[PDB]
This record gives C-alpha cells, sequence and structure tokens, in this order.
C-alpha cells in the first residue's frame, strides 16, 4: 500500500501490457525498484532487479523502467504462463522494504464455454448424515459464470458454496466448483437434482441433472 | 541455493511463532546477501518482515520491530514473532535476496493463529459416471470435508496426474471448518483399467488417506 499498483491488468496473447508502480521520494525516488512474479500456488520469484535488470531464467519479454517516483514493468509477447500476481518493491529510507498492492495479470484468450459435470453424494458420506452434491464448471473463459441449483425442478438458494481456481497457466481458463449441501433426510425426500449453468460461451443455459441412483 | 521453511501450521493466540529457514547449497557467512523473512496474508499481497546480514546486522519492518527477532545460527536462520494474534495468520516465506540479482525464495509455510481445536478431514470420492463424462473425457475427484486448519495437499496417483487436475481453494463452511474438492479430467477409456487414487495429506491432525476413486 506504500507503493501504488493497479489491482488488475489484462492483454491478449502476443500483445504487450505495462504495469505501473507509483511511490514517493523516500522509496522509488531515492532508490531502485524490484519486481516479483508470483504464479498461483507458488512462492514469488524475482523478475526484475535494480529497475531494469533481468536475472537468469527471465526472458527479454519482460522489461522494467524507473523515472522519478514511478516505475513500470512491460511484458511484450504475452503467454498463458504469464498469468500471475506482479509486485513492485523498493527500499524506503524510513520503512525499509515496501511492496505494491500487486497486479493480477489476466490473459484475454478466446471465449470458452465450461464443460459441465455433476457428482451425486457418495455412499460413504451419506453414512454421516450429510449429503453434498458437486457441480463442476470446467475450463471456461471469461471468469463470469452463473450456477443455479434445481431440486425437483425447484430453484434453490443459500444452501450452496462455490469456489474458483486461478487462471490456468496453459489454456488461460477458469474452473468452478459449486457444492450443494443438504441433510441426508432432505436429500432422500427429493427425486431430481440439477445444475443450471449460464455463461456467454453458451447460446443458452446448460443443465446437468441426475435422478437419485442413476449411473 | 535452496531455502526451506519449517514450523507449525497452527499457533495459539499470544504465543510466540518460531520459524526456521534451512539453507542448502551454500553457507550464511559471506555477503552481500540479505537473508529475509516475508509474509503473505491468504489471497493477498506481500509484507516485508525483516533482513539479516551475515555480519549479524538486522533490519525490521517498523510495524513489527517490537515483536520480531531474526537470528543466524552458527547453516540456518530463524524468525521469532511474539504475542501473535489472528492478524498474523499468513504464509511465511524465507528468502535470500542478492544485491547482484541472484535471489531465491523458499516454498513458504502457512501459519494459522487460532485457539480452535484441530480436526481431521473426511475424504469422499467423486466417482465418475455418465453424468461426469462428455466427448470421451471423464471427470472424477475427491471431496475433502470438515477440517481445520488449512492447508490440505491433494495429489493424484502419488503425483503422477498433474494435467487436468483442479484443486479448488478451500471454502470456510458454517461449520467453522474448511471444505475442499479436487478434480481431474481423464480419458473415458482408462476408467476400467488404470487406477485413480486420491492422495490427501493433512499434517496438523496427522491424516493421510489414499482413496480409490471408483
Ligand atoms: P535494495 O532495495 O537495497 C539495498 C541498498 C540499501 C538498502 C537495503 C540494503 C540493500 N542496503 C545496502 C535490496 C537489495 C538486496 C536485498 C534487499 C534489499
Amino acid at each position: 500500500s506504500v507503493l501504488t499498483q493497479p489491482p488488475s491488468a489484462s492483454g491478449t496473447p502476443g500483445q504487450r501490457v505495462t504495469i505501473s508502480c507509483s511511490g514517493s521520494s523516500s522509496n522509488i525516488g531515492s532508490n531502485y525498484v524490484d519486481w516479483y512474479q508470483q504464479l498461483p500456488g507458488t512462492a514469488p520469484k524475482l523478475l526484475i532487479y535494480r529497475n531494469n535488470q533481468r536475472p537468469s531464467g527471465v526472458p527479454d519479454r519482460f522489461s522494467g523502467s524507473k523515472s522519478g517516483t514511478s516505475a513500470s514493468l512491460a511484458i511484450s509477447g504475452l503467454r498463458s504462463e504469464d498469468e500471475a500476481d506482479y509486485y513492485c518493491a523498493a527500499w524506503d529510507d524510513s520503512l525499509g522494504t515496501v511492496f505494491g498492492g500487486g497486479t493480477k495479470l489476466e490473459i484475454k484468450r478466446t471465449v470458452a464455454a465450461p464443460s459441465v459435470f455433476i457428482f451425486p453424494p457418495s455412499d460413504e458420506q451419506l453414512k454421516s448424515g450429510t449429503a453434498s452434491v458437486v457441480c463442476l464448471l470446467n475450463n471456461f473463459y471469461p471468469r463470469e459464470a452463473k450456477v443455479q441449483w434445481k431440486v425437483d425442478n425447484a430453484l434453490q438458494s443459500g444452501n450452496s458454496q462455490e469456489s474458483v481456481t486461478e487462471q490456468d497457466s496453459k489454456d488461460s481458463t477458469y474452473s468452478l466448483s459449486s457444492t450443494l449441501t443438504l441433510s441426508k433426510a432432505d436429500y432422500e425426500k427429493h427425486k431430481v437434482y440439477a445444475c443450471e449453468v449460464t455463461h456467454q460461451g453458451l447460446s443458452s443455459p446448460v443443465t446437468k441433472s441426475f435422478n437419485r441412483g442413476e449411473c | 541455493v535452496q531455502l526451506q521453511e519449517s514450523g507449525p501450521g497452527l499457533v495459539k493466540p499470544s504465543q510466540t511463532l518460531s520459524l526456521t529457514c534451512t539453507v542448502s547449497g551454500g553457507s550464511i557467512s559471506s555477503g552481500g546477501y540479505y537473508w529475509s523473512w516475508i509474509r503473505q496474508h491468504p489471497g493477498k499481497g506481500l509484507e516485508w518482515i525483516g533482513y539479516i546480514y551475515y555480519s549479524g546486522s538486522t533490519y525490521y519492518n517498523p510495524s513489527l520491530k517490537s515483536r520480531v527477532t531474526i537470528s543466524v545460527d552458527t547453516n540456518q536462520f530463524s524468525l521469532k514473532l511474539s504475542s501473535v494474534t489472528a492478524a498474523d495468520t499468513a504464509v511465511y516465506y524465507c528468502a535470500r535476496f542478492g544485491t547482484r540479482g541472484n535471489t531465491h525464495w523458499g516454498q513458504g509455510t502457512l501459519v494459522t493463529v487460532s485457539s480452535a481445536s484441530t480436526k481431521g478431514p473426511s475424504v469422499f470420492p467423486l466417482a465418475p459416471s455418465s453424468k461426469s463424462t462428455s466427448g470421451g473425457t471423464a471427470a472424477l475427484g475427491c471431496l475433502v470435508k470438515d477440517y481445520f486448519p488449512e492447508p490440505v495437499t491433494v495429489s493424484w496417483n502419488s503425483g503422477a496426474l498433474t494435467s487436468g487436475v483442479h484443486t479448488f481453494p478451500a471454502v470456510l463452511q458454517s461449520s467453522g471448518l474448511y471444505s475442499l474438492s479436487s478434480v481431474v479430467t481423464v480419458p473415458s477409456s482408462s476408467l476400467g483399467t488404470q487406477t485413480y487414487i486420491c492422495n490427501v495429506n493433512h499434517k496438523p491432525s496427522n491424516t493421510k488417506v489414499d482413496k480409490k476413486v471408483e
């Protein structure tokens, strides 16, 4: 928060993006800016040091610049593996090492509709008295997707939690897990369970449903 | 050089957090390297904790200076953070910041500050069916339900399957417990022969389950 970055940035494959970093006279103005790349689920890695120097293993697609109290990181030939959080860093003469809020880089791939899958509650879970139904929205872009649960063709609400992965480093897509949690008694009283999926990659909503006990 | 963090995933409030960074591939006795500690609150940015020089000179985050001690052993160095609260829940990284650009980070270890009890996860298979199969591609997985604290590590066939695997961020239930699901898309041809096992590991409760997903 000492250094100011935009929370997000985006660009198409092959195109170039720049990420700004704004500081003050006591940090960026007085010293140098480093950049760190954090791939999802991994530790940050040094991307740029001393404003514009590249360590071994970092392609020349990445370049940095620093002027006054501002700095900038440029990514020339955007690849899918470029998706990451990018943090600028600098030594503040009073605070020591400070970071920017970080910038999440999104790759604008082509529109991809999710593959939809559904999983009935296992019999081992049913023994515990609980019943979880998992709906899987796989490999889609953009991130925006809507899931609507149906039970006996009746719309549900407030009884499900969903989770989303980070953008995949290889195909630039997202995946979504929607979990409907019911008591075993609730589960057995009903007949059909459906997952209705809305996404701009779809001409119309997609439903993946199952009758209790089939397949 | 390689750096390895070690410490408890769970720590009681007001206790002192002790983390060690094991250095391999080099000693800690020749500058100019700044052996660092950095932390990252879950799903958020980075915060510098402090530096230590091979001479023993330290520099601390002024907001943490009163609570932090970083020290070098006669090939390790450590971080001690006293009077911890829920505000200190984060992933802690040890790193070697080189002034000439050769910087290496450790893998990071998650520390959860809570007085709550530790609970082992239940592991349920998400068996593949016809409702989980489309275009010769079949989906399957495991449900890791009702555990505390984070994290759980899920691998498929002892680390074999990596492609198509999606391990979702855990959600915090009404339970106060975390729930997670891990899925993978495999060829539909391989559902009758090739074995698919759900390797779930949860150290804070000692829970290691290998689930045959049918
Ligand atoms: P860099 O941000 O600062 C260098 C100049 C001053 C301020 C801290 C230290 C190093 N000091 C000599 C940096 C470089 C390597 C590791 C940490 C910080």
